[PDB]
């Protein structure tokens, strides 16, 4: 996810939020 | 601070600053 996200797309910091802890 | 792309060397840096001190783990292949 966070990789076909934001490099084949744009992903935001609340998206990115779902890999923080 | 912008909406667009951040193929892992950009995400490392936006999860980083998003997420840095609280650790993370994000290595998702599919």
């Amino acid at each position: 996810g966070i990789v076909e996200q934001c490099c084949t797309s744009i992903c935001s910091l609340y998206q990115l939020e779902n890999y923080c802890n | 601070f912008v909406n667009q792309h951040l193929c892992g060397s950009h995400l490392v840096e936006a999860l980083y600053l998003v997420c840095g001190e609280r650790g993370f783990f994000y290595t998702p292949k599919t």
